[PDB]
């Protein structure tokens, strides 16, 4: 029972960083691979070291190199840090197409060797921008060829979402396009956040006036932790990634969910308050901590999971269940009588070194699809459109091998799937 | 008084290799309203269709036929070759088929060649003699047929006070007899081949220019001139991105990175709708060199050739669009 | 991952004196060879800039040309000369001139020979080359023709490298010689097409913000080239460094080009400010934006604000976090809408590299391509027209042989020029 982790594009790298940090805290392995002392992100030698089941993939090897010469060099095996030399600069034909099918076949190899080694495969994560070439056609690629090859496992994807105002490439709309199509192809379960959002969450709740990268990984570390430790930890009642599979998906396309934490408090704030399962519980659901730039109060409900890190008990989380279901206007759509997964692990979470949230004794993170997501992709559309009015950059595309009829035809996908989320939020 | 481009499309016929093998003609051809439709409503204006077996002289007396007739009108006519790769547009403008069985073999330039000396049979009154230009365009740089060699930057465009578009440093051979040029053709056809690099099977690798020079002023003094040209694109291998990888796939990168430059160029005549503002010819050399062969006072017309599949049935469905605005 | 410098005229040969002597100082390179720095980063990736020699010593990938000895001479006797090595100084025996025809087409095959072997022999020397960075003069005779030859022709030999160039352009009220706009009109035919990309600077705005916001009364051509040498230097001290993100130039590249053809650039380098005032400022990430903002502080001879930007890129040195600096650049977005386009939303794009150059503990760099720049061509136009009406000394170019029509040709170009910035201003 083991996951892989993949990393790719250099939001993807960060995040990479950030999450293992979190997991050798979170079982006092010792930046030199030792761990004076949970195996299913690590592999074991017999020497008492252990290897993360990870590896870490993009075109341009300064971040990669620069993660060589950091402290954790001695974690890692050098047969994954694998690098190309040459970006892919924003563009998704080289990402996709031109450069990365001559980098494809290495990794492609090590993740088929992790599998090998592995003996129960239960699933593998994915991280990535859809603004930024490499972490956008590469990725496009590789899930391409992994859903050929295996199938059956589990496809988790977290994706850096460009937000509408904080941008960094011309071409976001277009690379995120062109990756919106492959992901309803052969992905599983979305997760795509914003920085947006992130940035007023930190600045309001966790009190910082200048948030870097830094924060906002170790954020997004911690979710990724809250999900899948609390699973491969031992709890009270584990909900596998199959059985979220089975709740998060009432069809096979609107399996696109977003993601929420709570609590993010400082450490003054932290005292002035005792905080109950009840207060956070309906933190949960304010948009001014929800993680992707949307107005859940505008859009309606279709399902819902709550995981609870720390000291739960059950009949709170059913006293708070009930006040949910009875107070907000939160539209659970009649095709769904009650959409609520709930899940409690007893492990607590933990606080990185030197990091900007104070420690809590229980911790929420709540999945949720709702149809509101639908809002973010018009504005990329509308975006897009003005772009493809004018046909503006597609030399690039066309120079690296793309036709415009992929354009077309991406667009009426994009346009396909959001209309199909209206529809399914119409009730009958 | 510019009477917008006539527009002219053929269909090829299929081989069994494709017979047999799931390839049908999903398309509808209707010459006699002169349409084609595709699937089962895609009906498209065309004044001008053809058969899929119709005659080399036969397509001559449809279209070109006004085009040697025109050609005394002391302005320039022109006609392109489009579509993708193996569309018979090599056969199409019947060119670099040299056996003379049957004279459907060789097709619009023998025929025209010949048609014009046998004009020039009857009339010899006023002065005018016609020359010949023949080059190849590839990976974006000139290279001439009638001249075996000669460096890019020596062979160049120019463009005049009087804004007309100029060929230097190219070899010029002048035209006398048919017999040169037929010899001139073929040598031309063997120095360049179906491409620069001659190709990987037999079709359509390059871009081939061709152009007609025969001064008739406007009657020692005011020059209106009408020329003429022989165009054939390269091939437009677009749904083979899976075909075409590697070397051969930066071989044709850059052809259809021009094609497409083309076809954002011819786009933005009949659509003035939002800030209709002038046309972006400069940005390739094909562009350039047509330029002068739209609007104004010269006179066009064009060419496509499709497959009756549904393989590039979304290729059939670019170039009929294309086709389409061609108003102007 | 190594890129090869290039200079030609006597301009640019000293400007990239000044350059490769801000990057050595960056490195912590001493002017004899010997590395003496204080982090590792200095060297992670010195190949970009330098080939290895043994000794521990370092050699620039630097070519040096031109037509007369004695500006060599000069330069080597410099500072950090000895640094070159001399199996690079290829230079003849005659000045051009100041002649077009007589440095690009017939006087200077004898050179581009020689130095064409250079290159091939340097660039395989190295691994994976990715592109080349020019300095010349656009009035002179051999920056400008040898320049525009000598790029052909490497462009011929890579189709697919990366060819940017720095080069300056005239200004009515400092113009030395006559031939300035022929010159001036030769080499833009040659580059718009020749090139990827190119930046404008211009004498005129550099005495300006020496002057002005430099409160410097005796201004050195020293102090212009150190200026502009800055900015060449920000331009890659992302791919030179560890960062954040966008480190490389063909980045930049599809970043800055909304269309093919459209590919000049004007660029501003902060913070800028004399001595006395700088116990009062404080630098931070506004203070940054206001002064990059400011047509007050552009390189280019032309006030943006009577044109439209079409695209900006901004790269930052130093510790500073994301959320201020892509706040700001949202605010300015805002406050200015005037002066954009809406066929691109969020024209601006972002790039932070994690050293700060010496002296400083912030910087930022940007760069500009607005259809504005389009004025300062009328300014070649209008004096092109001005003398070409008369064939003004054209008697000088017609003896080397080139024609009329080539001058016909540039002046057609740069009028659709014109008219596709103007087109894409509305
Ligand atoms: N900003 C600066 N501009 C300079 C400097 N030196 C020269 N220049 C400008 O460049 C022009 C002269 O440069 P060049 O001699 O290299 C022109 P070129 O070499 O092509 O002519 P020939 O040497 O006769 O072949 C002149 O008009 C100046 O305005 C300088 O130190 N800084
Ligand atoms: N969450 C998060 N997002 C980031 C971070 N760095 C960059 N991004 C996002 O990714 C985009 C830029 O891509 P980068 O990851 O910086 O660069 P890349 O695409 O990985 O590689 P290059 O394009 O070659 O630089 C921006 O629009 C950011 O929103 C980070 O540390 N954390
Ligand atoms: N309408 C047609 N009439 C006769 N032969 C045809 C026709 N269409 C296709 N063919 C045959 O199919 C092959 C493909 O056509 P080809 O002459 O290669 O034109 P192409 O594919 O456009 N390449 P090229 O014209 O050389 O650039 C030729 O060898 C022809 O013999
Ligand atoms: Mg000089």
């Amino acid at each position: 029972r083991e996951c892989i982790s993949i990393h790719v594009g250099q939001a993807g790298v960060q995040i990479g960083n950030a999450c293992w940090e979190l997991y050798c805290l979170e079982h006092g392995i010792q930046p030199d691979g030792q761990m004076p002392s949970f195996n299913t992100f690590f592999s074991e030698t017999g020497a008492g070291k252990h290897v993360p089941r990870a590896v870490f993939v993009d075109l341009e090897p300064t971040v990669i190199d620069e993660v060589r010469t950091g402290t954790y060099r001695q974690l890692f095996h050098p047969e994954q840090l694998i690098t190309g030399k040459e970006d892919a600069a924003n563009n998704y034909a080289r990402g996709h197409y031109t450069i990365g099918k001559e980098i494809i076949d290495l990794v492609l190899d090590r993740i088929r060797k992790l599998a090998d080694q592995c003996t129960g495969l239960q699933g593998f994560s994915v991280f990535h921008s859809f603004g930024g070439g490499t972490g956008s056609g590469f990725t496009s690629l590789l899930m391409e060829r992994l859903s050929v090859d295996y199938g059956k496992k589990s496809k988790l994807e977290f994706s850096i979402y460009p937000a509408p105002q904080v941008s960094t490439a011309v071409v976001e709309p277009y690379n995120s396009i062109l990756t919106t199509h492959t992901t309803l192809e052969h992905s599983d379960c979305a997760f795509m956040v914003d920085n947006e959002a992130i940035y007023d969450i930190c600045r309001r709740n966790l009190d910082i006036e200048r948030p870097t990268y830094t924060n906002l990984n170790r954020l997004i570390g911690q979710i990724v932790s809250s999900i899948t430790a609390s699973l491969r930890f031992d709890g009270a009642l584990n909900v596998d990634l199959t059985e979220f599979q089975t709740n998060l998906v009432p069809y096979p396309r609107a399996h696109f969910p977003l993601a929420t934490y709570a609590p993010v408090i400082s450490a003054e704030k932290a005292y002035h308050e005792q905080l109950s399962v009840a207060e956070i519980t309906n933190a949960c659901f304010e948009p001014a901590n929800q993680m992707v730039k949307c107005d859940p109060r505008h859009g309606k409900y279709m399902a819902c999971c709550l995981l609870y890190r720390g000291d739960v008990v059950p009949k709170d989380v059913n006293a708070a269940i009930a006040t949910i279901k009875t107070k907000r206007t939160i539209q659970f759509v009649d095709w769904c009588p009650t959409g609520f997964k709930v899940g409690i692990n007893y492990e607590p979470p933990t606080v990185v070194p030197g990091g900007d949230l104070a420690k809590v004794q229980r911790a929420v993170c709540m999945l949720s699809n709702t149809t509101a997501i639908a809002e973010a992709w018009a504005r990329l559309d509308h975006k897009f459109d003005l772009m493809y009015a004018k046909r503006a950059f597609v030399h690039w595309y066309v120079g690296e091998g793309m036709e415009e009829g992929e354009f077309s035809e991406a667009r009426e996908d994009m346009a396909a799937l959001e209309k199909d989320y209206e529809e399914v939020g119409v009730d009958s | 008084e510019e009477a917008p481009v006539r527009v002219a499309l053929r269909v090829r016929p299929l081989l069994p290799k494709e017979l047999l093998h799931g390839h049908q003609s999903c398309l509808q051809v209707e010459p006699g309203l002169g349409r084609v439709t595709l699937g089962r409503d895609r009906h498209f204006g065309f004044h001008v269709v053809l058969a899929e077996d119709a005659g080399q002289e036969a397509v001559y007396q449809a279209c070109v036929q006004p085009l040697l007739e025109a050609f005394f009108e002391g302005f320039n006519a022109t006609v392109f070759a489009y579509g993708q790769t193996g569309s018979g547009k090599t056969y199409t403008m019947g060119e670099a088929s040299v056996a003379s069985l049957l004279e459907d073999e060789q097709g619009i330039v023998p025929r025209a060649m010949a048609e014009a000396f046998k004009l020039i049979d009857e009339n010899d009154l006023l002065d005018c003699l016609v020359h010949v230009s023949y080059l190849e365009v590839y990976k974006e740089e000139f290279r001439d047929l009638l001249e075996v060699g000669t460096a890019s930057r020596d062979i160049q465009l120019r463009e005049d006070e009087r804004g007309n578009v100029v060929l230097c440093g190219v070899k010029e051979v002048d035209v006398e007899g048919l017999d040169e040029v037929l010899s001139l053709l073929e040598m031309g056809n063997a120095a360049r081949h179906t491409g620069a690099t001659h190709l990987n099977h037999l079709s359509s690798r390059s871009h081939t220019v061709f152009t007609v020079t025969l001064e008739q002023r406007g009657r020692p003094g005011q020059l209106l001139v009408s020329k003429f040209h022989f165009v054939d694109l390269a091939g437009s291998e677009r749904v083979l991105k899976t075909g075409s990888t590697g070397e051969r796939l930066k071989e044709s990168i850059q052809i259809n990175s021009s094609l497409l430059a083309l076809g954002n160029v011819i786009s933005a005549l009949g659509d003035p709708q939002r800030r209709g503002s002038h046309i972006p010819y400069r940005d390739s050399k094909i562009t350039r060199i047509l330029k002068d062969s739209l609007g104004g006072n010269a006179k066009t017309v064009m060419i496509a050739c499709v497959s009756p599949s549904s393989s590039d049935f979304d290729e059939t469905l670019n170039t009929l669009n294309y086709a389409s605005r061609a108003q102007n | 991952r190594e890129i090869v410098h290039i200079q030609a005229g006597q301009c640019g040969n000293q400007i990239g004196a000044k350059f490769w002597e801000v990057i050595s100082d960056e490195h912590g390179i001493d002017p004899t060879g010997s590395y003496h720095g204080d982090s590792d980063l200095q060297l992670e990736r010195i190949n970009v800039y330098y080939n290895e020699a043994a000794g521990n010593k370092y050699v620039p990938r630097a070519i040096l040309v031109d037509l007369e000895p004695g500006t060599m001479d000069s330069v080597r006797s410099g500072p950090f000369g000895q640094i070159f090595r001399p199996d690079n100084f290829v230079f003849g025996q005659s000045g051009a001139g100041n002649n077009w025809a007589k440095g690009h087409y017939t006087e200077g095959a004898e050179l581009v020979d020689s130095v064409l072997d250079v290159v091939r022999k340097e660039s395989e020397s190295c691994d994976c080359l990715q592109g080349f960075q020019l300095t010349h003069s656009l009035g002179g005779g051999t920056g400008s023709g040898m320049g525009t030859l000598l790029i052909s022709k490497i462009r011929e030999e890579y189709p697919d490298r990366i060819m940017n160039t720095f080069s300056v352009v005239p200004s009515p009220k400092v113009s030395d010689t006559v031939v300035e706009p022929y010159n001036a009109t030769l080499s833009v035919h040659q580059l718009v097409e020749n090139t990827d990309e190119t930046y404008c600077i211009d004498n005129e705005a550099l005495y300006d913000i020496c002057f002005r916001t430099l409160k410097l009364t005796t201004p050195t051509y020293g102090d212009l080239n150190h200026l502009v040498s800055a900015t060449m230097s920000g331009v890659t001290t992302c791919l030179r460094f560890p960062g954040q993100l966008n480190a490389d130039l063909r980045k930049l590249a599809v970043n800055m080009v909304p269309f093919p053809r459209l590919h000049f650039f004007m660029p501003g380098f902060a913070p800028l400010t004399s001595r006395g005032s700088q116990q009062y400022r404080a630098l931070t990430v506004p203070e940054l934006t206001q002064q990059m903002f400011d047509a007050k502080n552009m390189m280019a001879a032309c006030d943006p604000r009577h044109g439209r930007y079409l695209t900006v890129a901004a790269v930052f040195r130093g510790r500073m976090s994301m959320k201020e600096v892509d706040e700001q650049m949202l605010n300015v977005q805002n406050k200015n809408s005037s002066y954009f386009v809406e066929w691109i939303p969020n024209n601006v794009k972002t790039a932070v590299c994690d050293i700060p150059p010496r002296g400083l503990k912030m910087s930022a760099t940007f760069i500009g391509n607005s259809t504005a720049i389009q004025e300062l061509f009328k300014r070649i136009s209008e004096q092109f027209t001005a003398m070409f009406r008369r064939k003004a000394f054209l008697h000088w170019y017609t003896g080397e042989g080139m024609d009329e029509m080539e001058f016909t040709e540039a002046e057609s170009n740069m009028n659709d020029l014109v008219s596709e910035y103007q087109q894409y201003q509305d």
